């Protein structure tokens, strides 16, 4: 069986330029477990990235969280790029601060 | 405290 | 209320790239508190919650030794299943296990469990009676008879009502300041225009704990759960959770819709409208 991941990008609190926050990329409902998650800032890979909250649903699909601290800016852009065997081509999800 | 699993 | 101690273990082989990756993640409700990863620079059991600093060095030594035994055990497991299923030694396969127990607010055992999965499908599981097993296929049937002859159910049962429940109480005691707290959700609604004189209303609920929460959009006093769009409650990276539910309504009639939020941290349910 193969399940494509659901990539969700969001922040701890509502975005406020200059105000410390936390950016999250929750990859869920995927299978097999092998996956590659990269948090990007202005197209550049973020080094300070903590992986946590790993688990699976009753469906047995996998769930994992990638998060990093960050202070939003008006010109700064953030995205999460995932690589999974069910995609063939990396999927880069962008952070939409106005969602 | 985790469990010490048995072989399948 | 009730509390639980859960362990998510995963073993996945990677032929041609060395030994299989072995992982263990424990939760004392919705908060990760311990973990083991064979891919770490120096594989060892480590705390994932601050209150776990209350456990002595011996704790980490014992849990690490056990985790390592488990790893070898699961490495063999993957080989064994290749034979049960007559599969090739060149493909990657996965074994998943979830075991734990739940207790009421008084601390008494409410339920115990342990279920295995192979390649994403049910394999074998302990029945609620905590005395017998249920195999999903003939492969899992081989394991059933193996465990039956080894009195594995007795061993498991002793752990579930024994070690599992008792250590769960202790974890809730040591991390009570963290595990027994309640963070009330903070909500707000966003408005997005749609191509068709339609408007999208999204209700956001943030900074709450525990994770259990209910978000339902109303109209004329009737829940629109049928036309509601949501995302599963998710971790916000700091120990809290967030969620959102949206509804598409006719532009100009966004005032007739209301979002209701229920949560332990809300003495009275929240009611929002654009």
């Amino acid at each position: 069986i193969q399940k494509t991941p659901q990539i969700q990008v969001y922040s701890r609190h509502p975005p406020e330029n200059g105000k410390p926050n936390i950016l999250n990329c929750y990859v869920t409902q995927f299978h097999p477990p092998h996956i590659e998650i990269q948090m990007l800032k202005n197209g550049k890979k973020i080094p300070k990235v903590e992986m946590s909250d790993m688990s699976f649903s009753k469906d047995w699909s996998f769930y994992i969280l990638a998060h990093t601290e960050f202070t939003p800016t008006e010109t700064d852009t953030y995205a999460c790029r995932v690589k999974h065997d069910s995609m063939a081509e990396p999927k880069t999800v962008y952070w939409d601060r106005d969602m | 405290r985790g469990y010490l699993y048995q072989g399948l | 209320g009730p509390h639980s101690l859960r362990y998510f273990v995963t073993a996945v082989s990677r032929p041609g790239l060395g030994e299989p990756r072995y992982m263990e993640v424990g939760y004392v409700d919705d908060t990760e508190f311990v973990r083991f990863d064979s891919d770490a620079e120096n594989p060892r059991y480590e705390p994932r919650a601050r209150w776990m600093e209350q456990e002595g060095p011996e704790y980490w030594e014992r849990e690490t030794q056990k985790a390592k035994g488990n790893e070898q055990s699961f490495r063999v497991d993957l080989r064994t299943l290749l034979g049960y299923y007559n599969q090739s030694k060149g493909g990657s396969h996965t074994i998943q296990v979830i075991s734990g127990c739940e207790v009421g607010s008084d601390g008494r055992l409410l339920r115990g469990y342990q279920q295995y999965a192979y390649d994403g499908c049910d394999y074998i599981a302990l029945n609620e009676d905590l005395k017998t097993w249920t195999a999903a296929d003939m492969a899992a049937l081989i394991t059933k008879h193996k465990w039956e002859q080894a009195g594995e159910a007795e061993r498991l049962r002793a752990y579930l009502e024994g070690t599992c429940v008792e250590w769960l109480r202790r974890y809730l005691k040591n991390g009570n300041a963290t595990l027994l707290r309640t963070d009330s959700p903070k909500a707000h609604v966003t408005h997005h225009s749609r191509p068709e004189d339609k408007v999208t209303l999204r209700c956001w609920a943030l900074g709450f704990y525990p994770a259990d929460i209910t978000l339902t959009w109303q109209l004329n006093g009737e829940e629109l759960i049928q036309d509601m769009e949501l995302v599963e409650t998710r971790p916000a990276g700091d120990g809290t959770f967030q969620k959102w539910a949206s509804v598409v309504v006719p532009l100009g009639k966004e005032q007739y819709y209301t979002c209701h939020v229920y949560h332990q941290g809300l003495p009275e349910p929240l009611t929002l409208r654009w």
